[PDB]
């Protein structure tokens, strides 16, 4: 029914897998819904953490649990967080899983403090930018309705509404055109890419913002996670 | 209002350490990125002015006349890599016409953000002065109209001289298949 089963599986094995010099799993590791909680946690990020102070998406959150709790070495998994032809992604794995104890919910973010707004609001912004020898922004290619890149038609992501709903709950996903599950950190180096912009930096706070504000705009999505595409 | 704050700046600064030599610039907008960004692509009619007073004055025309090689130009209108970090050192741009516009009415794989292109032309009876106005579009074109989603080609060094006059070419030589 979809190859992103196996990522799926292979995030649930890592959540059970006590790692680290601590030696503990992530199944304490807590994702804005309580500690432990899967149910809708993806949903609902990213957000503010309060033991952090800042706003979060899922893979940020996941490497701070990584860090404090198992005691893992995340620097390697910071270098290669897209995987590769006999080779997985822990970062894309942990999301196919989390995403999907998310399945049949509905994308449900919220600006609650001085933080989450701060960050939508950037986020809006860098949405908007244009910059470099292209003068792309994503809003070029997202700043209307009926439009298509070649062949392939553009959602609209500058609206609330239908698009980016269904965007949203159909990511993380998998293209077979890799043939690898991917997140939403990757589409966000991607675009970037070929924007002719540096390569962000994974799980920066670019990234983050940027997915909050698509998430807010997805408000009412209900996701089907993870995708086929 | 919601006033967005010059937070953006550190946000791209810091998120954006993996820099390829020389592209620190690369997240400096010019002036005429900045009024586009910061009124979500819908300048005002003063705003637009000034944009075109400083965008139409940068473009520097041949030395020859405006028409190059269809033939080539194609080549430009087809290519969709170069200048990317991914992008090996030697890669030819193109202007990638393609992937937003209709250009040979033949092919089926085309986009939709920017105009028809079909007949370009013909339409315009081949007129040499209308292949200038097409030329200094590609060279730069919020010259002529103010954050318009085309890329300024010519200006900001992705497209050469030559390769301007090839992808005219492509819109204005009646032997073209745009022109077909
Ligand atoms: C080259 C023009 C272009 C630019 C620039 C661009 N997009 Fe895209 N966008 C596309 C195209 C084409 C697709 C379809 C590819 C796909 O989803 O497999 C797409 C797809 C997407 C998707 C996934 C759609 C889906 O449902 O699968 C997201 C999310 C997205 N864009 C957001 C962004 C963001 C954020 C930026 C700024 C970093 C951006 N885009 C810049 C053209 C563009
Ligand atoms: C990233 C999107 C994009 C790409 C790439 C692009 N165009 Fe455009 N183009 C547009 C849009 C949107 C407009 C309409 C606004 C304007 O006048 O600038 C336009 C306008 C034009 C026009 C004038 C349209 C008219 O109304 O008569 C011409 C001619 C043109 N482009 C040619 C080209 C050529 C040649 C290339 C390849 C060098 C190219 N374009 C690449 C998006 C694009």
């Amino acid at each position: 029914a979809n190859p992103g089963f196996l990522n799926v599986d292979r995030g649930e094995v890592l959540w059970s897998e006590p790692r680290g010099t601590r030696n503990v799993s992530l199944e304490t590791c807590d994702l804005g819904e309580g500690p432990g909680k899967l149910e809708g946690a993806y949903a609902h990020l990213p957000r503010y953490f309060a033991d952090t102070g800042k706003v979060m998406d899922l893979e940020q959150r996941l490497l701070w649990c990584m860090e404090t709790i198992q005691g893992r070495d995340t620097k390697p998994l910071v270098a290669k967080p897209f995987s590769g032809p006999g080779r997985t992604s822990d970062m894309e794995d942990l999301v196919a899983f989390i995403a999907n104890k998310s399945d049949g919910v509905k994308i449900k973010v919220a600006l609650a403090t001085p933080q989450e707004k701060e960050m939508y609001a950037i986020g809006e912004a860098l949405f908007f930018r244009r910059s470099s020898i292209n003068d792309f922004s994503c809003s070029t290619c997202h700043g209307a309705a009926g439009k298509r890149i070649r062949l392939q038609a553009l959602p609209q992501l500058d609206v609330p509404g239908k698009d980016a709903q269904l965007t949203m709950a159909t990511w993380p996903t998998y293209r077979v055109s890799q043939s690898a599950l991917r997140t939403m950190q990757h589409r966000m180096w991607d675009m970037y890419r070929q924007m002719r912009m540096p390569a962000p930096d994974y799980a920066s706070e670019a990234v983050t913002a940027l997915t909050l504000y698509l998430t807010k705009q997805a408000e009412g999505g209900e996701l089907k996670v993870p995708s086929i595409k | 209002s919601a006033v967005d704050p010059a937070r953006v700046d550190a946000v791209v600064k810091t998120s954006f350490t993996k820099l390829p030599e020389g592209w620190e610039s690369r997240l400096q907008q010019d002036e005429t990125q900045r009024i586009c960004s910061v009124t979500r692509n819908n300048p005002s009619p003063e705003q637009a002015a000034a944009i075109m007073k400083a965008e139409e004055v940068r473009i520097k025309f041949p030395a020859g006349p405006v028409l190059g090689s269809w033939k080539d130009g194609a080549k430009v209108a087809q290519n969709g890599r170069g200048g990317q970090f991914s992008d090996p050192p030697g890669t030819v741009s193109g202007g990638n016409c393609y992937a937003c516009h209709q250009l040979d009415p033949k092919e089926v794989s085309y986009g939709t953000l920017g105009p028809s292109l079909v007949g370009y032309g013909r339409e315009r009876n081949f007129s040499a002065e209308d292949a200038k106005i097409a030329f200094a579009k590609v060279y730069d074109a919020q010259a002529s109209l103010a954050c318009s989603s085309m890329p300024r080609f010519g200006v900001n060094g992705v497209l050469t001289e030559q390769q301007i006059k090839d992808v005219v070419a492509y819109l204005f030589d009646p032997e073209s298949p745009v022109n077909k």
